[PDB]
């Protein structure tokens, strides 16, 4: 079975800068889709980094400060993460969509890491 | 226009035909499949590997009491013992005489060998067949890999060939599979929460890098002996090692048909069971007018030699007279006798040799040749080798 | 941002054939490539000759070999009303106003008036399944598709190439009696003819005389440029050389983000024994689906943009609907 | 376009998006069964009668 391996975040001051990885393990030999998503304490889940090949898509709070950047070859999502605003703070998803198994037998379509905290002092 | 063609399951040996239009030249198509995989639907369930004791400093205390902490790992057992008199390198660890505590705490953990060294489980089921094909449809030769399933034509030159589905659904495979070391076999493993000491099983996990599994080792803590500090453990043998001195054959030399094992991916390949049939789609620009082929008059069979072995056995020279120089394909109808060239180069006035193999003692067989038809007679003589290197390229009627 | 507008800093403006500029056929440098309307709440993007935002709000294009500016508040597209212009920036525009049949765009320098109008197709999209045609001022969120307005290097990319050797009549002067071409202040031109042999020449910054093809209407004399660039076009001879040399990103891709949707008025229900009436009223044309909660479906699906009465029967297995953007309603009766 | 799956599927599946899947629709019955160990049981006499 396919998982998401999510690293990086924790505890740092106001105007860092930081990278959020993520790796996708199992029986995959490509990837149509890895994005990322956050969730604050007390709200719904939200998007933010959106890529896929050399396309890429931010929200309207992100812009100009996260870049996202995808390694198929490696399967890997770097969010290189800047900037840092006391409404940042939250537990970050990173999700895998359209995978294509190497047949390589078709099971589940999307798959859900656990998750990485960050927290920002101001 | 549709056309339906059957093709015994079995790499290696080719196979000749012509679509004989009406009123057009015999259209010829020659097929070798060269390696016919088999690809089970396997889900990944669990993975074991050796399992190393876990074993923390025993926690003396000195004329007191003592508490258990569970750390929550696996398999985890805990005890308290009184009344011990422990001993160091520099005399006595304590004065007391009694009233002593120690505790042991023990568990198990993987060993850091699951990595190179791991038994996978594996659940098979629903098998899908896939070919690799080399064909030649007039004079137009492909090598391809096509899905052989009921859809998925491949097309080019504006022919579309479709494989059928297979007449059997056998698979070799059983519903539940390990792998290890490139090796299958098809084993009952206990499935995952059910595992028991002493067996395969006994140590459970997710994944290669779950960080959370299941155990049951029956660890079992004892006494130490007096005057030392230490931990005696008591469990059974690694259920592991116990299937590995155990490791009935290989499937890749006990599976019936003679079907061999290759994982990359969990793959069968090159072994004969059943047939696939074949559906032509061609278009209507490929045909070429008679006209404009050579055609013959007044041709005669000779059967030169005869040996109806496994190998082409049969030499026949036939003797034509020909308006035209030019190839035409060479077919005969029925399975009597299997012919060996596609096609043959044919001069104006000349002989031609062809081989082919027949398993009948006084064979009389129709050749189609360019556009007519000769009777081929005679009697036939048997081999000298007992056994050959060689499967059949012919067919056993009755 | 100078980092990204350093890109298409060094391309070029450039001219092109129109259909119409108010008289006729005609060439103008406003010429419209393409129109893709994808976008829900109606913003377009437009692909034009002349660059934009080359300076904050500024147009620049060319004119006869000519290069000129103006402000970006002067120059005006319509489909069937007045559109509005939001940003540009490199060669493409982002625009939002309502459906049409065609897009003209235009503006007035001097005394005379330049346009160009194009039969393309600009499409007005709903969200969800309440249609209007001008957003409300109140309503719910939902995730729509509009186009960002934000200009990033993203993964898009379009094709640049060499210029063609564009001609220049007016160049070609007459002498007392001779041929004479006139390169304009530091560029290089090539003059070709046949009016005696062949003559294939060549100029650097250098006034020629021809003793030869002593008219006007004979020949030619072409331009050279190479420090500029143009975009794979249709309007523009292509030079020699089958090379390529860069590719260029495009802003405006689309993106996603929170959409304000209309909300229908609340249903009037009124019950009875295994059946239900429904007074509908709406402001605007809404859909209506309506399904049992049994084996088979039986799914009904409407338009409805006038007042009207429905009446639905409902079994124990249950009645389920939704009218608009409402979330679904489920009834499920008993024995009385 | 035709009508969604979620506004015309039989038993009121509703689906979501992120796995292809469907939830809350009433079909058929679980069977269910138990092995429960004798330590969280108790003694007759100790409970009312």
């Amino acid at each position: 079975e396919v998982q998401l391996q999510a690293s990086g975040g924790g505890l740092v001051q106001a105007g860092g800068s930081l990278r959020l990885s993520c790796a996708a393990s199992g029986s995959i030999v490509s990837i149509n889709v890895m994005a990322w998503y956050r969730q604050s304490p007390g709200k719904e889940r939200e998007l933010v980094a959106k890529s896929s090949g050399p396309f890429t898509l931010y929200a309207d709070s992100v812009k100009g400060r996260f870049t996202i950047s995808n390694d198929a070859a490696k399967n890997t999502v770097d969010l290189q993460m800047n900037s840092l605003k006391p409404e940042d703070t939250a537990v970050y998803y990173c999700n895998a969509e359209g995978l294509r198994y190497p047949s390589g037998t078709y099971g589940p379509s999307a798959v859900w890491g656990q998750g990485t905290q960050v927290t920002v002092s101001s | 226009y549709e056309h339906a063609t059957t093709m015994p399951s079995q790499a290696g040996i080719s196979y000749n035909t012509i679509v004989n239009r009406a009123g057009y030249a015999p259209l010829p198509i020659s097929i070798t499949p060269t390696k016919i995989k088999l690809i089970p639907t396997v889900n990944l369930e669990y993975v074991t590997c050796h399992y190393k004791t876990g074993m923390d400093s025993p926690a003396i205390k000195c004329c007191g009491s003592q508490e258990c902490t569970p750390t929550y790992r696996p398999d985890e057992q805990c005890k308290v013992f009184t009344g011990v008199y422990p001993f160091m390198w520099g005399g006595a660890y304590c004065f007391c005489d009694t009233e002593n505590t120690q505790v042991s705490k023990a568990y198990v953990m993987k060993s850091d060998d699951c990595l190179a060294d791991h038994a996978e489980a594996y659940k098979a089921h629903t098998a899908s067949v896939q070919a690799f094909l080399n064909i030649t449809v007039g004079e137009h030769s492909i090598v391809t890999t096509v899905y052989v399933n009921g859809e998925t034509p491949v097309n080019f030159n504006g022919v579309k060939i479709t494989a059928g589905p297979l007449s059997t659904a056998w698979t070799p495979f059983d519903r539940k599979i390990v792998q290890y070391a490139g090796e299958i076999y098809n084993y009952d493993f206990p499935e995952y929460g059910a595992g028991q000491p002493g067996a395969f099983g006994d140590i459970q996990s997710r994944t290669v890098s779950s960080s959370d599994l299941y155990a049951n080792t029956n660890l079992v803590l004892q006494r130490p002996k007096a005057g030392a500090i230490h931990v005696p453990y008591t469990q059974a043998p690694s259920g592991f090692e116990q299937w590995k001195k155990d490791k009935a054959p290989s499937l890749k030399f006990t599976a019936p048909f003679g079907c061999e094992i290759y994982t990359n991916p969990i793959r069968a390949e090159n072994c004969a069971v059943g047939s696939i049939p074949l559906a032509f789609d061609i278009p209507d620009a490929l045909f070429t007018r008679v006209s404009e082929t050579p055609t013959l008059s007044a041709a005669e069979c000779t059967l030169n030699e005869c040996v109806y072995s496994s190998d082409f056995g049969g030499i026949a020279t036939v003797k034509y007279s020909a308006s035209k120089s030019g190839k035409c394909a060479v077919h005969v109808p029925s399975g009597t006798a299997t012919l060996k060239e596609a096609a043959v180069e044919l001069t104006e006035q000349g002989s031609a040799t062809i081989h082919f193999s027949t398993a009948n003692i006084h064979p009389e067989f129709r050749l189609q040749i360019c556009t007519s038809y000769v009777t081929c007679k005679g009697d036939c003589h048997p081999p000298k080798d007992h056994i050959v290197t060689h499967p059949q390229y012919h067919a056993q009627t009755f | 941002t100078e980092e990204l507008f350093n890109e298409y800093k060094l391309t070029r403006p450039y001219m092109a054939r129109c259909i119409r500029c108010a008289v006729g056929s005609c060439h103008s440098p406003i010429a419209i490539e393409a129109v893709k309307s994808d976008g829900h709440d109606g913003y377009v993007r437009l692909q034009t000759s002349s660059q934009y935002g080359l300076k904050g709000r500024t147009m620049r294009y060319d004119m006869h070999g000519t290069i000129k500016e103006i402000p970006l508040h002067q120059v005006s597209l319509y489909t069937s009303r007045p559109c509005h212009i939001v940003d540009g920036h490199g060669y493409f525009l982002l625009a939002r106003c309502p459906a049409g049949d065609s897009i003209t765009m235009e503006f007035k320098k001097d005394s005379v008036r330049h346009s160009c109008s194009v039969p393309y197709e600009v499409k007005f999209n709903p969200v969800g399944r309440e249609l209007y045609t001008h957003p409300p001022e109140h309503g719910v969120e939902q995730a729509c598709q509009v186009y960002a307005h934000d200009a990033q290097n993203r993964g898009a990319y379009v094709e640049m190439h060499l210029p063609g050797s564009e001609v220049d009549s007016s160049l070609v002067s007459l002498s007392g009696s001779s041929v004479t071409v006139t390169p304009p202040d530091g560029t290089s031109a090539l003059v070709e003819c046949e009016c005696g042999g062949t003559k294939i020449s060549e100029t650097i910054n250098k006034t020629k005389q021809f003793s030869q093809c002593t008219k006007k209407e004979q020949c030619r004399a072409y331009r050279l440029q190479n420090d500029k660039w143009v975009y794979n076009s249709d309007k523009l001879p292509k030079a020699a050389g089958a090379t390529l040399k860069g590719k260029l990103h495009v802003p405006f891709l689309l993106a996603d983000g929170k959409c304000t949707v209309p909300l229908a008025p609340e249903p009037m229900i009124t019950f009875g024994f295994r059946s239900v009436s429904l007074k509908l009223h709406p402001k605007n044309p809404t859909y209506l689906i309506t399904r049992q909660l049994a084996d088979e479906p039986h799914y009904t699906h409407e338009l409805i943009s006038e007042p009207a009465v429905r009446n639905f029967t409902v079994t124990e297995k249950g009645w389920e609907f939704v009218w608009g953007n409402h979330p679904p309603k489920r009834f499920w009766a008993q024995e009385t």
